[PDB]
């Protein structure tokens, strides 16, 4: 695929948008629109939404995703101040938190086991 | 039949169709030897040609 | 053939597989059984109704 | 990434364990196969029972083998070729070839590889503008321009199975989008119960017994018509041959009644 | 066969048993019986209306 960069909530960028060309094959602020009403909360740090074109139609994979879904379980949008050892904010997910989480997960992941799956998101969780 | 599948395959591994040979093959199966079902069985095949009859058939 | 014959007697009883009765049954006609041969025909068995196959006949 | 083990004994100590385990020891060519593929694959294995680990570490069956009483040195030639794994399972081996073998998910052919089966290209209008034409007629697939268009002349092989295909073969044959081989976990050998069992027996016929068994029916059936030996299945037809035999000297004679 | 055209025989004149008749008509025949032979065939032809199995010719 050929891949983009977004920013939570952003519209027709001149640099970003028109010389990657706009998906839907010509006319962006089809996807414009499309990106942006997906996007979310406040943009903090960008993600990666990637492109995907079809005749006539765009389709973003985009994953902030697991650890967005981490933020939305807490209720804590930053990530680990002080990296691996204790967080700034306190942010302690609960092992009930986590399974359900991993439940959801289950599709986008691989993972054999729903307790494999529990391991692959604390492991993304601590750091 | 239990009794013709019996004969069937005593002579595919080339022994005889006899009282003993059907016994042995019937016990093994598991079922209850009977006397005069084997025996009706061997003297029906008695001056058989196995082969000319398997083949036929409607 | 031999193997046929002898899952097609014990269909007849209404019982069978590997050790248990296969090589019960070719033990019993005195013969040494191949063991590919009846893996061949227990793992063709599997999860095929017998009684129906036989209905057409062929 | 760094220095430390990268083991040796004990990742073989793990595997070691593992044909002990379980009953039922598999001998697989991932070589063709892609990972969403594969990994696909061993999904389906992992919930039923699982894979593991070797180079030469694998080939070490010997010493699984030496702690139990089974094989050696005895097997009739390592079977072992580029690309294998071990699959450690319950299940019993017939089925795990069907589940295997019948279910492969699709691929492109390589530069350099033996083409498995007999490779075709097709006529019709490739799309493609006038450009290096002659590409394509290096391979010996004829091709010219119609329409201002590049298109193929006739449907042809390029390639016929257990020859290899060429590096510009490939290459050509990926811009056509033409693919169309099965990939999956390639079966070469099985281990069951001190019982060495090789990929002929393991593509499994089963058609061929069905006509074998109706057949077997029919001499038995037959047996029991002309035979007149009375339980459920022969009677009906038994009484009739007696009849069919009189009704019958009738038809070339030439007594009325 | 002998046993076959015996009580098929005895079937066209109307009437049949083991002793009765199916032992006489063989005898008459010159021949010696099988009892298990019979035997099988009357226990077979209980039960069963022999005109309407010829009705249906195989």
């Amino acid at each position: 695929y050929l891949y983009l960069r977004a920013v939570g909530g952003e519209v027709g960028a001149s640099a970003a948008l028109a010389p990657k060309i706009g998906p839907l094959g010509l006319s962006p602020k089809k996807v414009g629109e499309d990106i942006a009403k997906a996007t979310k909360e406040f943009k903090g740090i960008k993600v990666t939404v990637q492109l995907k074109i079809q005749n006539r139609q765009a389709a973003a994979s985009v994953v902030p995703s697991a650890s967005s879904l981490v933020i939305t379980a807490l209720k804590e949008p930053p990530r680990d101040r002080k990296k691996d050892k204790n967080v700034k904010h306190s942010g302690n997910i609960q092992l009930d938190e986590i399974i359900e989480i991993a439940r959801q997960m289950r599709d986008k992941s691989f993972g054999r086991t729903l307790a494999s799956v529990t391991k692959e998101i604390l492991g993304t969780a601590q750091s | 039949s239990a009794l013709s599948y019996a004969a069937l395959i005593l002579a595919d591994s080339e022994i005889e169709i006899s009282s003993e040979k059907l016994l042995t093959l019937t016990n093994a199966a598991n079922v209850p030897d009977e006397n005069i079902w084997a025996d009706i069985f061997a003297k029906a095949l008695d001056g058989q040609n196995l082969k000319d009859l398997l083949v036929n058939f409607s | 053939m031999k193997y046929l014959a002898a899952y097609l007697l014990l269909n007849a009883a209404g019982n069978t597989p590997d050790a248990t009765k296969i090589k019960a049954i070719l033990e019993s006609v005195g013969i040494e059984i191949e063991d590919e041969k009846v893996s061949s025909v227990l793992s063709a068995l599997e999860g095929k109704s017998v009684d129906e196959l036989i209905t057409e006949g062929n | 990434m760094g220095g430390i083990r990268e083991k040796k004994a004990e990742y073989f100590a793990k595997l070691r364990e593992y044909l002990e385990e379980y009953k039922s020891l598999f001998v697989v060519g991932v070589d063709n196969v892609s990972s969403q593929q594969m990994h696909e694959v061993r999904k389906e294995l992992r919930g039923r029972a699982v894979v593991l680990m070797g180079k030469n570490t694998m080939v070490r069956r010997a010493i699984r083998g030496f702690l139990s009483d089974l094989p050696d040195f005895e097997k009739l030639l390592p079977f072992v070729k580029g690309n294998v794994g071990f699959v450690f399972t319950n299940e019993p081996l017939t089925e795990i070839k069907n589940v295997i073998v019948s279910n492969r998910v699709a691929a492109p052919a390589r530069a350099g590889a033996v083409a498995p089966e007999d490779i075709w290209v097709r006529a019709v209008n490739t799309g493609m503008e006038p450009g290096k034409t002659s590409f394509f007629q290096a391979l010996g697939v004829p091709t010219k321009i119609a329409r201002g268009t590049i298109e193929i002349v006739s449907d042809v092989k390029v390639v016929d199975a257990g020859n290899k295909v060429g590096q510009s073969e490939a290459s050509l044959l990926n811009l056509l989008n033409i693919s169309p081989f099965t990939f999956g976990l390639t079966v070469v050998q099985v281990y069951d119960n001190g019982q060495v069992f090789p990929s002929s027996i393991l593509d499994i016929t089963d058609e061929e017994l069905v006509s074998h068994f109706v057949s077997a029916v029919s001499t038995i059936a037959s047996i029991s018509l002309a035979i007149g030996y009375p339980t459920l299945p022969s009677v009906g037809h038994t009484l009739i041959n007696n009849y069919k035999d009189l009704l019958a000297v009738a038809i070339a004679a030439s007594y009325h009644y």
